[PDB]
């Protein structure tokens, strides 16, 4: 321990912060995998996802080369700020914090050679704008921007280490409602006013899983739609039953529909769901207006009605049936 | 690489971060410039919109010239803490994030004749008041003002380093806007006075329009439709007081429960909205479709139906058949020209 | 002592683990749960305070006197080595600084180092929401070093690994706290093997409450779709509005019961009760539909077998339903 | 009905000073802004200053350093100190609200508008 | 600046901030002046109010006076961490925090005599207790705290600088529900078991503006109450279309309250909104034991009847305006 | 006023803040008195209440003697971070704030003697376990139970400064609790043993009653109204079915909601609440009065009313018009004087 002392001393006497490594000369490379502990919340309402991973940078930096211990020297990361590291960033994130229990959640490992691996266990919110034209049987694309804010790619560059398995733990994220095709991993240059800067990029490819919207929306949609066809078996004297039978099928849905928009943020377009329950609810309208109809003819053109009702019992399954079919295929 | 921690240790040697540059001499000039990588969601109820910008700051420090190697020192955001930065704060932020992961979202480079470049990532909360009096087909000019918040106009001055058109500039791709359309910005410049004296302040109006969609598909369809379905009743004869009462009945509960649920997206307001009177008007309708049937009640001499003496169709009924269909339809044409 | 502190600060270096060239260092743990936070199910949270407490040897903290150990709060900690321990499946995790830092630091004599401090851990404990309400947990807290590999630091439990408390004030309303057992082993990452300890807590849902909520409620709407049985036939408004108005309400009923939990995919115990539940009601306004047409157009003593099978029927769901899941 | 009647001067002497007000009716202005029109014979409205509800005062550049807006909120007022006159103000000063879109600057962005107070200048 | 720099340096050579101006001596006169920027958020559920306002101090303290200089020097705000401040604090206040974008909202400016110009920016979410009883045609009394924590009246005087203009921009604030009457400045000592501090207090008086309640719940309890009255021109002998049509406007007087009562926090007395609904309420359901009573009489009592309905259609609308017109008179 | 900086200077060199006053000497008694600002809210849902403490805390160090021209020292709460104070926590404190703005919220005195007063203003959230098996009417003594976190009692002992029960002072204002009647407080001290020693624990239970106006208004009134209303239906014609069965079935479904709507203001504890037993049993009134109704449509003969055979009043409309009202007032006057 005692030569081991002696050699972290010596090499942060000296060290300048303020320089990154090679401050004259070539870009330093810097390598990032990562192993993703868990995506926590998938918000439609707040259009943003929380993730929680293990961040790693890997870079090598001359002026802490050390000889003569065999070791990767696990240093306190209290040392990390006494350390130049890259000044990554997340540009698509609203809110991050490196978790502190019990101490704060950092590494520095570093190598004989100057390498240097700084581990993060970082939560972030990030923002996730989707698309929800098929919801709920869209698949959702989110990304995870990673960039160098002030060094250009003449200071820094950033590749995957480790080429495509750089991001791990993915196969093993179990979300309530979504479930990740894929992901995949982009290395690119973005320009700005200041310059060229390096980008990685993480994306997923969620897609919903439809069997929660079924028992919980689109299976009692159906069912009312079907009570809505009983009062076609209701004889057309019974005012008082038909109309309050159909009514509430009228107020049902526009309860149904009226109730879900709550759990979604205010998007000025129709949503597959949207256009499902208003599908029915046509039906639901028009159910209503086949009595309100045969009511008309029977007392106010009295001085044929049977036939509607016959006619009103295939037709309607048959459309709303027919409804499905163009519904389904077109969304699956 | 000695040779630029020599630069670095010679800058700050003798230099005093607690006074602006030309402190007592000239007026220090900031130019300033706005990157908007995403214009952030709109909340109605707290009037604020969230903006997320790489808020860029130029200026000159004669005591930051050095001759080296390079040019421009593109440093460290360790070295924006020891040399003087303007302490720039937003009039109408109301609770601003600067972000630091992983590590602080600033960049400084000081180019070898003292001009100094200082920018950073903020996600801001600004103000925007609203006039909600043609809600939801409104429009507002969000505000964006920012100054010196100790120095006066005689000691720092702000200014925009392109044209003031181009010295604001939003990023195609980052529009975190669902409800709202930004049409554009305008830029501005103006002067504050305070109890300490006069501000120069950089103001920014984002133009947004709010989009009619969502409210179209929640709130005017179902009210539209509960109009529509209470004149149903207008078809169904007379000798049914239990139907069309259920009818009547059935629409006024919806439109009150419509009427109370439309003012969930909006501040308590002491005035009405463009929404409050179309649901006013629709329930004038459907309560005024139970008075009719009220009425045609009152004078259904007889209770048993068509299939003896029957009772005729009413003409209150012949006539509401046309005319509540011809006044909805009416008032509908005057009320969505008027604010369209 | 202020000698003694002055000794041992004096040349030392808190980057470096004790025994770095040498020897793994062996953390001795010990968890006194103070009390369990309400379990959150739409989250898959549940939040713990506990008073964690990590036993070392640091030869570098010898020192020979005649009081044999040093007694002193949080002060101290942060100038020595510490472990970096942290909770693997943690959410959100936080200290207590008020009215000062919850931390206790005490050294002995031949070194060892008592390290004791609060948390609040809001620790990751995934539910697979099956058999619910009647279903139970066994949640962990895993803890390991964040950069300190196998060969470098390694946890070992004690005799008295985890101490609890009254079990009364803590906030376990919806569940009751069981069991407990501790285990150990070596978690592969990329950056090494880690020794990683966690603690299983057994939690056992109470149905109690559901039942007040769900189970009776959607009972007594199926009681009464029931009485629309015993009413006469050819009151066509009383039955049918009956009938309608259950179903309507079962779609009530059926959404409160989801509002507990997250938007699973998968059919919970309660959701083909409430399923259940549904059908019986539509079968009601149906046997109605069916009776009515029939007649105004043997089948015409529906009545009479309804008011025998559905009362029946729905018996022979629940002696099936509350075997199933009870037991077995 | 919304009014805004504008007070003050038709006539000055050349380099004297004049200070023209303009009083709201039957809306308050807070959070609105108050600006100041004029609109020489033959020649389009030009925008010469507006004080937002955070006080801040733009100027137009013609009038920059010489005409000092102030608005009086309890009051709901705003005033013009006219400073400096030259031959070349005789114009016709109007007094506007607007919420400010697309505008600060632009006529069709108020929405209410004053009357019109005469402003001659002689030499 | 060579010049100003030396100054500044001679100032906090041996400045000490644990000790305050004229230690040993009169307490210092430190005077306050607020310039509110806006009233955020007034809630009845967490009766709370947030504020936020150009809180600013004076004092003179002799230690940094600097002559030679002909300016007011403003130095940078974290030049406030080496002078002495106050201790000044907010009593009634819960969460508060000053603004720190893009740097920290503070101001320090030195003027040659000695005084010290010190201002923060300051979000404040200050406690005030409501009296809801007349709610929603309530005043209410919301001050704001200001007090000495350390030292006592023989260590520190409060003082509003200005006198009665030493708050500003009350004028400009437009809360969206509320009104500003009047507000009033306070000057006293409060005593403690530590010895007597001084206080300064900022009141206003917000009143509610009724138009947004009219709308919301006044209009629907009394259209409802008309409504139910429509069962007075209905044949006794329809009982399924009075008594659906009494019972539903029941339900609707009960369901009212709940989207009222979910909104206010769950205080044990009666507001002026509940009695209305209270008092509508009792009119609704009279207005169906009307019909029981005519139904009972016809049948259970049949083996004058109209003169109940036509008594009943002049009695209630005329008892409801008078309900009204002695409602709104008391508390308006 | 350089002989105070002296003083200071003096008083602090050479002074090691790790070590307790009388470290192997004696044991530190720290005296405690509690300023409580204002009682906050109660939380049920957490089992918790907020609380806004004067913290008061004076003991003797001998190593902050001095001798000066005055005889109590006044310091800025600075001086503090330099000086031994004791670890003091609280044992069910779930998370408080120590209040900052503008300075940190902490005062420091020193007497000549060498005692120290240190006060800090905080916000307490402590937990309050709660039996809420008589709610409504139901009271608790909240606990606050705070202590040394490092020293047992052979170290660091606590008392009260002036009497246990004149120790702890409310403010007469200072209330912000809107349920809940604050009776008074218990002060008592204690012994705790842990796996690490014995902790010497000071202890005080705020007694609070709930009060029920709230809950009456919201819940036992619709409740009363509901089996009230579902009465009405004995007083109905045994021939108007419809009315009858939607007078049964409505007031079924409204107990129902109401029901549901009573359990969310409670944490989703795992037996019945005093409330409970009220919804309950207000039910069973309205179930078994459309129980009631079943058996009278049962026994009618004619479904056509009197203006032929006509129909008879039930039998059992006399009885459930007697019975019903009287037993449902016979429960009320058991429930309410069991628990008033
Ligand atoms: C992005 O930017 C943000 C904002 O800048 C960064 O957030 C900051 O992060 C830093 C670094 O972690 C923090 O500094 C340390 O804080 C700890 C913890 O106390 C602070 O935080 C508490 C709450 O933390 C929780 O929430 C925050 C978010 O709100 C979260 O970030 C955090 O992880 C956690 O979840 C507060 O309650 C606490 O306030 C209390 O204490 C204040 C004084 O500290 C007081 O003013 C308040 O009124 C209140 O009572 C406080 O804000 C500190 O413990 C730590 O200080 C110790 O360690 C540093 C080295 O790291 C050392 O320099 C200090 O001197 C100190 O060490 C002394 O004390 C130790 C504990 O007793 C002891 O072990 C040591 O031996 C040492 O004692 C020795 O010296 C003293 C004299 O100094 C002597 O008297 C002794 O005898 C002995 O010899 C740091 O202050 C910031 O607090 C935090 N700020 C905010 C607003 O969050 C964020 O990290 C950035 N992110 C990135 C990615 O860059
Ligand atoms: C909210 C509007 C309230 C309007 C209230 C208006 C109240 C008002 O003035 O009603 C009178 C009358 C009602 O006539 P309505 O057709 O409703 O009723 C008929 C009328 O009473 C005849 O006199 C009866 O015949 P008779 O006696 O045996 O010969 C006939 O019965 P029978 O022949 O089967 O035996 C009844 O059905 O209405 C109008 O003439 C049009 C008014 C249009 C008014 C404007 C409508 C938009
Ligand atoms: C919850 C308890 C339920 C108990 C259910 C008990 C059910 C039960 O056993 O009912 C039988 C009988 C029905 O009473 P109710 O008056 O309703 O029925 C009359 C009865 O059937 C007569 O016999 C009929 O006349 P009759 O034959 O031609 O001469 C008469 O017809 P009409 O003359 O109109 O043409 C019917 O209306 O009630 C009792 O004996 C007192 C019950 C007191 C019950 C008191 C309950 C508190
Ligand atoms: C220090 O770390 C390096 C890098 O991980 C280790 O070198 C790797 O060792 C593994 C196992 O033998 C090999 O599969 C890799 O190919 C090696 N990589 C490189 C770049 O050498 C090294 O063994 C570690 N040192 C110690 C003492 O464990
Ligand atoms: C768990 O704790 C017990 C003591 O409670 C101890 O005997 C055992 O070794 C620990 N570890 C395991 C894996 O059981
Ligand atoms: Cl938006
Ligand atoms: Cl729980
Ligand atoms: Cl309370």
């Amino acid at each position: 321990m005692s030569f081991v002392k002696e050699t972290v001393d010596k090499l942060l006497k000296g060290y300048d912060i303020r320089l990154r490594p090679d401050f004259g000369g070539p870009p330093v490379c810097v390598g990032m995998n990562i192993d993703i502990a868990s995506i926590d919340m998938v918000s439609e309402v707040n259009m943003d996802y929380t993730l929680t991973m293990y961040f790693q940078q890997y870079w090598r930096d001359k002026r802490l080369a050390y000889s003569g211990i065999p070791l990767n020297l696990t240093l306190d990361n209290r040392v990390a700020d006494q350390l130049w590291v890259p000044d990554t960033y997340f540009l698509n994130d609203k809110k991050s914090f490196v978790h502190g229990v019990t101490v704060k959640n950092r590494m520095i490992r570093l190598h004989p050679d100057g390498t240097v691996l700084y581990g993060l266990r970082i939560t972030t919110t990030a923002a996730c704008m989707m698309d929800l034209r098929r919801y709920p049987l869209d698949e959702q694309n989110c990304t995870l921007e990673i960039e160098s804010y002030g060094y250009t790619t003449d200071d820094i560059e950033f590749y995957w280490r480790g080429g495509d398995k750089a991001v791990t733990g993915v196969e093993r994220i179990e979300l309530p409602q979504f479930s990740i095709v894929e992901h995949r991993l982009v290395s690119r240059n973005v320009v700005f006013a200041t310059g060229a800067y390096p980008r990685l990029s993480l994306s997923f490819r969620l897609k919903r899983n439809i069997g929660y919207f079924i028992l919980q929306t689109y299976m009692p949609s159906i069912l009312i739609t079907i009570l809505s066809w009983v009062s076609f078996w209701i004889n057309y004297d019974a005012s008082a039953a038909r109309v309050a039978l159909g009514i509430t099928t009228v107020l049902t849905m526009t309860t149904i529909n009226t109730h879900l928009r709550e759990t979604l943020p205010k998007i000025p377009y129709v949503k597959a769901i949207d256009m499902y329950l208003m599908g029915c609810f046509v039906f639901v309208f028009l159910a209503l207006l086949e009595y309100a109809f045969v009511n008309y003819i029977f007392f106010g053109r009295g001085p044929d009605v049977n036939a509607i009702d016959r006619w009103s019992r295939i037709v309607f399954p048959f459309t709303f049936s027919l409804f499905n079919l163009v519904y389904w295929l077109y969304y699956v | 690489t000695t040779v630029f921690t020599r630069i670095l240790d010679r800058l700050l040697d003798g230099y005093d971060n607690r006074l602006r540059p030309g402190l007592g001499e000239r007026v220090t000039e900031v130019k300033t410039d706005i990157f908007v990588t995403s214009f952030g969601p709109v909340s109605d109820h707290d009037m604020e919109y969230t903006i997320d910008v790489f808020f860029r700051q130029s200026w000159k420090d004669e005591r930051l010239k050095f001759k080296g190697p390079m040019t421009v020192l593109r440093l460290n955001n360790l070295m924006a803490s020891k040399i003087w930065t303007p302490d720039t704060f937003f009039h109408n932020g109301k609770k601003s994030v600067a972000h630091n992961m992983t590590m602080p979202n600033k960049l400084l480079r000081i180019t070898e004749d003292g001009t100094l470049l200082y920018t950073m990532r903020l996600t801001v909360r600004a103000e925007c008041p609203m006039h909600l009096e043609d809600f939801p087909m409104d429009a507002h000019a969000c505000p964006l003002k920012f100054g010196s918040y100790a120095y006066t106009r005689a000691e720092v001055v702000y200014e925009w380093t392109r044209e003031p058109a181009r010295s604001v500039v939003v990023a195609e791709d980052g529009s975190r806007l669902n409800q709202y359309d930004l049409l554009g910005q305008t830029v501005d410049s103006g002067i504050v006075q305070s109890s300490t004296g006069e501000y120069v302040v950089m103001t920014t109006h984002f133009h947004l329009k709010r989009k009619i969609g969502y409210f179209v598909i929640q709130t005017y369809l179902p009210c539209i439709m509960t109009v529509i379905l209470s004149q149903v009743s207008f078809w169904l004869n007379r000798e049914s007081v239990p139907a069309r009462t259920v009818f009547g009945v059935t629409t006024v509960l919806t439109m009150t429960t419509l009427s109370i649920s439309a003012r969930n997206s909006l501040p308590k307001v002491a005035y009405a909205t463009a929404m409050d009177w179309f649901i006013a008007v629709c329930y004038a309708f459907v309560f005024s479709a139970l008075i009719e049937f009220a009425t045609v009640n009152y004078f259904t001499k007889r209770g048993y139906a068509w299939d003896k003496t029957f009772n005729s169709v009413s003409k209150i009924d012949r006539l509401s058949r046309i005319a509540f269909p011809l006044l909805f339809g009416i008032f509908n044409l005057v009320y969505w020209a008027t604010y369209l | 002592v202020t000698v003694i502190l002055n000794n041992l600060l004096e040349g030392y270096d808190n980057k470096l683990r004790p025994d770095i060239g040498v020897k793994p260092t062996l953390i001795h743990t010990d968890m006194y749960v103070n009390s369990i936070g309400p379990v959150n199910a739409i989250n898959m949270e549940y939040t713990i305070d506990i008073f964690f407490a990590q036993t070392w040897y640091d030869r570098r903290l010898k020192f020979n006197s005649t009081i044999k150990v040093l007694r002193l709060n949080s002060n101290m900690v942060g100038k020595i080595w510490i472990p970096d321990t942290f909770f693997r499946n943690s959410k959100k995790a936080d200290a207590h600084w008020i009215t000062t830092p919850n931390r206790m630091l005490r050294i002995w004599n031949d070194g060892r180092v008592l390290y004791t401090l609060r948390l609040t851990i809001d620790a990751e404990c995934q539910l697979q929401l099956h058999n619910f309400p009647m279903d139970e947990h066994s949640c962990p807290l895993e803890f390991s070093s964040y950069g300190y590999p196998r060969e470098e630091i390694v946890y070992q439990w004690k005799r008295s690994s985890v101490e609890v408390g009254d079990t009364r004030s803590w906030r376990l309303y919806q569940f009751s706290f069981v069991g407990l057992r501790n285990t150990t082993e070596v978690v592969k990452t990329t950056s090494g093997d880690y020794v990683v300890m966690s603690v299983y807590f057994d939690l056992s849902r109470r149905m109690g409450y559901f039942t007040i909520q769900t189970y009776i409620p959607c009972t007594l709407i199926v009681v009464l779709s029931w009485v629309s049985f015993w009413i006469n036939k050819d009151a066509v408004p009383a039955r049918t509005s009956l009938g309608i108005t259950t179903v309507l309400t079962m779609t009530t009923l059926s959404t409160i019961a989801r509002k507990s939990l997250p938007k699973v995919s998968y059919v919970t115990a309660m959701d083909l009760f409430v399923s259940v539940c549904f059908i019986f009601v539509f079968s009601a306004l149906v046997e109605y539909g069916t009776l009515h047409y029939f007649v105004s157009n043997r089948i015409a003593k529906m009545d009479s077998y309804a008011r025998i099978f559905f009362p029946t029927a729905f018996c022979l769901f629940n002696l099936v339903y509350w075997v199933s899941y009870l037991y077995l | 009905q919304v009014q805004l009647q504008e007070s003050g001067g038709g006539l000055v002497q050349k380099y004297g000073s004049l200070r023209v007000s303009c009083a709201a009716s039957g809306r308050t202005f807070t959070t609105y802004i108050m600006a100041w029109f004029r609109q020489a014979p033959g020649k389009e409205r030009e925008f010469l200053a507006a004080m937002d509800q955070g006080r801040i005062q733009y100027y137009g550049d013609s009038v920059r350093g010489r005409f000092t807006i102030s608005r009086d909120y309890a009051k709901n007022s705003v005033d013009l100190q006219l400073d400096g006159l030259r031959p070349e103000d005789t114009a016709v000063y109007y007094c506007a609200a607007g919420a400010g879109f697309w505008g600060l600057r632009t006529a069709s962005s108020y929405h209410y508008w004053g009357q019109g107070t005469q402003v001659t200048v002689s030499s």
